[PDB]
C-alpha cells in the first residue's frame, strides 16, 4: 500500500519564514499553531487586518467615518456583529481555544511592533476569537452569498485600494 | 481588500496543511498537504432570496392581510470630519422573510439568507483540509456548514471528487433567474424554510473521463464524458447559459490530453488562446477583405496571420479584442454575434461562426479606430501595452480575457494615456500540486505574500510570473531548514 | 477561477494532480 512520509512532530514553537516571505509555523500543538500563524499574517497583512475586523465589528462608520458607513449599515441592519458573537459561543471548545490563540497571536505581533500597525486602525486592537468569527460570517454570508448590491438594487464590485 | 490571498504552511504533531487563503482567516481554503488537498471557485450559490414588499397602512400585506414589522431602534456611532463622533439612530425593521432595507427609487425589499444557523464555517474548512480519509473529508463537508462555492479534491490514494457546494434553500417552484431576482414578498408561496443536503447537489467522483474541472460554469460538464444532466436537479440550483470558451478550453485541455506529468499538467495551464478568434475569424476575414477601405483589408491581413496566441509579441491580440467587445459586448460573454449558437449537446464546440459578415466588419472598423486611440496604432505589441506593475518592477505581460478563451487569465485594465494596462484581477494563487510520496509541488503568488509598506515581499515574484517560472513548494522539514531566511520563536500562554 | 483534479489513470506515474487557481482582485 505504501505509507505516506513520516510526519515531523514539532518540539519547539517557530516560524521559520523563507526568501519570499512565507511562513513556516512550527506549532507544538494546535493552539500554538494558530498563534503563530495570527502572528504571521499580522505582520504580512496586519493593517488591512485589523480594518476588516472593525468593519465585522460593525464599527466602521465609528472608526473611519462616513466611506465605511453604508457598510455598517449593512452589517447592523443583517444581524452581523451580534449573530458572530452567537457563533462564537456555539464552537466546539477546542476549535473555540484555535479561534483565540489565533486572535491572540494578531494582538501580540501588535504589542511586539507597535511601530508596524497604522496609527488609525490601532483603536481596533485586541482583537478576539469573536472578531474572527465575524469577519468569515460577513465575508461568506454577506459578501459571496448575500451581496448589499444585489438587496439595494445598485451594481459595480468595492472600490477602497 | 477583502479578497487579498496569503500563502502559509502550518505544521503541529497532528496536522500539516500548506496554502493560500483569504487575510484574516485563520483556515487555509487552498489547501494540500502529503496526503490530500482542494481548491475553490465561485458557483454563486443563490443562498439568499430578495423579496419586494408590498407596503400598506404602516405593515406590509402577507397572505392577504395587514402585518406589521418587527422594528427595533439601534444606533451607531459615526466619525467626524474633527476626529469626534456623533450617536445616530438607525431602525431595524424586519418582516417574516427578514431585515427590510429601501433602494433609491423607493422599493422596499426584505432579504431572507439560508444557513444563519452554522456556526462552524471555519471549523469545517479545517475538518476538511486535514482529513486523513476522503470517506472523513466527505462527512465534514456534509455539515454543510461552507454555504457556497465550487470544491475540488484529489489525494495520495486516488480519489478526485468534484462538489457543487453549498446552502441552497428547497422550493417547490420557479427556476434560478426566478430566484435570483425579486420575489414576491406578499405570501408565503415563497417563503422557504429548509435547506438541501449534500446528496442533493450537483457532485462526480472518480468518473471514467479521470478527471474534474470547473472554471466558473455551470455544473454540466464537470467531466467528459459527463455523469449527469440538469434534469437530474433542481432548476434553482445553478444556471443553464452558455459554458464560457475559457470552460470550454478547460475541458479540452483535461479530456484531449493523456499520460499527464506535472511538468505537463503545468504547461497546459498557462493556456492562454483566442478561442473567439477560432470561431468567428474564419468568417470575419473573407467578409473583411471585400471592403473598399485599405486600412480594413490591412486589419484582416494582420488578423489572419495571427497565430491566435495571447503571446507578448502579438502584433494583432489587441485588435482583436477591440473587435471582440463590439461583437460580444463589454464583457465578452455576447451570444447574438455567432451563426451558430451555443449547445449543450456540442459543449465545447458552440457558439460558432459570424451571423451577419457585414455588420461584423463595420464593428471592426469602428475597432480599428478604437484601437489607434487606446494602443497608438493597430499593432502594437500585446506585451508593450500590457504589462505586471508591482513597485519598480515592471514586466511584459501575456495571456487575458477568459471570456476570449484564454485559461490562465489576466482581466486587463482600461489602458492609461500612454496605452499601458496591467491587471486589475486574475492569476493570484496558483500551484500545482502532485501526491507522488513525498508530494511534489509548484506555486506563485501575483502579488507576494505581504502588503506592508517598505515590504521587499510584495513585488518579488512578479517577475516570475511573467516567464511562468514557478517556485518549488517546500513542506519538507528539511527543505524549510534549508531556505529559512528568519526565525521567530514564539509562546503562546492561553 | 479555475480547478482541475486529474485521477492516477490519467497520469504517468499514477499519483493524482491538483491545480488550484483563484481569480481575485489585484487591488494594486
Amino acid at each position: 500500500p505504501q505509507a505516506p512520509i513520516a510526519a515531523y512532530k514539532p518540539r519547539s514553537n517557530e516560524i521559520l519564514w523563507d526568501g519570499y516571505g512565507v511562513p513556516h509555523i512550527y506549532g507544538v500543538d494546535a493552539p500554538s499553531a494558530f498563534y503563530g500563524y495570527g502572528w504571521a499574517q499580522a505582520r504580512s497583512h496586519g493593517d488591512n487586518i485589523l480594518r476588516l475586523y472593525g468593519e465585522a465589528r460593525g464599527k466602521g462608520a465609528e472608526y473611519w467615518g462616513p466611506d465605511y458607513e453604508q457598510t455598517t449599515v449593512w452589517l447592523l441592519t443583517n444581524g452581523v456583529p451580534e449573530r458572530a458573537q452567537q457563533w462564537y459561543a456555539q464552537q466546539s471548545p477546542d476549535f473555540r481555544a484555535n479561534l483565540d490563540a489565533f486572535a491572540a497571536g494578531i494582538n501580540a505581533y501588535a504589542q511586539q511592533n507597535p511601530d508596524d500597525i497604522s496609527p488609525d486602525v490601532r483603536q481596533v486592537l485586541p482583537v478576539s476569537g469573536a472578531d474572527v468569527v465575524a469577519h468569515a460570517h460577513r465575508l461568506m454570508n454577506f459578501l459571496y452569498v448575500a451581496s448589499p448590491g444585489r438587496t439595494l438594487g445598485e451594481g459595480d464590485p468595492p472600490d477602497l485600494a | 481588500d477583502y479578497f487579498t490571498l496569503y500563502e502559509a504552511h502550518l505544521v503541529t504533531p497532528d496536522f500539516e496543511i500548506y496554502g493560500a487563503t483569504q487575510i484574516g482567516l485563520p483556515v487555509i481554503r487552498f489547501a494540500f498537504n502529503q496526503r490530500m488537498g482542494i481548491t475553490n471557485t465561485v458557483n454563486g450559490m443563490v443562498g439568499a432570496t430578495n423579496y419586494r414588499l408590498t407596503l400598506q397602512d404602516g405593515g406590509y400585506l402577507y397572505d392577504g392581510q395587514v402585518r406589521p414589522f418587527e422594528r427595533r431602534q439601534a444606533s451607531y456611532r459615526l466619525r467626524q470630519a474633527d476626529g469626534t463622533t456623533v450617536d445616530k439612530p438607525l431602525e431595524i425593521r424586519s418582516s417574516v422573510h427578514g431585515p427590510v432595507f429601501e433602494r433609491a427609487d423607493g422599493t422596499a425589499v426584505a432579504v431572507r439568507v439560508a444557513g444563519l444557523d452554522r456556526p462552524g464555517m471555519l471549523e469545517q474548512y479545517f475538518d476538511m483540509i486535514t482529513a486523513d480519509s476522503f470517506d472523513d473529508y466527505e462527512a465534514a463537508l456534509a455539515r454543510m456548514q461552507v454555504p457556497t462555492f465550487n470544491i475540488v479534491y484529489a489525494d495520495r490514494e486516488g480519489t478526485i471528487n468534484y462538489s457543487f457546494n453549498g446552502v441552497a434553500p428547497k422550493r417547490a417552484e420557479g427556476d434560478i433567474a426566478f430566484w435570483q431576482g425579486l420575489v414576491p414578498g406578499d405570501s408565503s408561496r415563497y417563503l422557504w424554510t429548509e435547506t438541501h443536503p449534500l446528496d442533493d447537489l450537483p457532485r462526480v467522483t472518480n468518473p471514467p473521463g479521470g478527471f474534474v474541472q470547473n472554471s466558473n460554469d455551470p455544473p454540466w460538464t464537470p467531466t467528459w464524458p459527463v455523469t449527469y444532466t440538469p434534469k437530474d436537479f433542481p432548476s434553482y440550483l445553478a444556471p443553464q447559459t452558455p459554458h464560457s470558451l475559457r470552460a470550454q478550453q478547460s475541458v479540452r485541455l483535461m479530456s484531449e490530453n493523456d499520460d499527464l506529468t506535472l511538468e505537463r499538467f503545468m504547461a497546459l495551464q498557462l493556456s492562454h488562446r483566442a478561442v473567439m478568434a477560432d470561431r468567428t475569424l474564419p468568417d470575419l476575414i473573407p467578409a473583411a477583405l471585400i471592403d473598399p477601405d485599405p486600412e480594413v483589408q490591412a486589419a484582416a491581413r494582420l488578423l489572419a496571420a495571427w497565430d491566435r496566441e495571447f503571446t507578448s509579441d502579438s502584433r494583432a491580440a489587441l485588435l482583436f479584442e477591440e473587435w471582440a467587445r463590439l461583437f460580444a459586448g463589454q464583457n465578452f460573454a455576447g451570444q447574438a454575434g455567432f451563426a451558430t449558437p451555443w449547445s449543450l449537446d456540442k459543449p465545447v464546440s458552440t457558439p460558432y461562426g459570424v451571423r451577419d459578415p457585414k455588420a461584423a466588419v463595420d464593428q471592426l472598423r469602428t475597432a480599428i479606430a478604437n484601437t489607434k486611440r487606446k494602443y497608438g496604432a493597430i499593432d502594437r505589441p500585446f506585451g508593450d501595452a500590457s504589462r505586471m506593475i508591482l513597485n519598480d518592477v515592471n514586466v511584459p505581460g501575456a495571456a487575458g480575457y477568459g471570456n476570449l478563451g484564454s485559461f490562465r487569465v489576466f482581466t486587463w485594465s482600461d489602458p492609461d494615456e500612454n496605452g499601458v494596462r496591467t491587471p486589475v484581477h486574475g492569476e493570484t494563487w496558483v500551484a500545482m500540486i502532485e501526491f507522488s510520496t513525498p508530494v511534489r509541488a509548484y506555486g506563485l503568488m501575483s502579488y507576494g505574500n505581504s502588503r506592508q509598506p517598505g515590504t521587499t515581499h510584495y513585488s518579488d515574484q512578479i517577475e516570475r510570473v511573467s516567464r511562468a517560472d514557478f517556485r518549488e513548494l517546500l513542506l519538507r522539514r528539511e527543505q524549510v531548514e534549508a531556505a529559512v531566511q528568519e526565525r521567530t520563536p514564539f509562546n503562546f500562554k492561553p | 477561477s479555475n480547478s482541475w483534479a486529474v485521477a492516477p489513470g490519467k497520469t504517468a506515474n499514477g499519483n493524482a494532480l491538483l491545480l488550484q487557481n483563484p481569480h481575485l482582485s489585484w487591488t494594486t
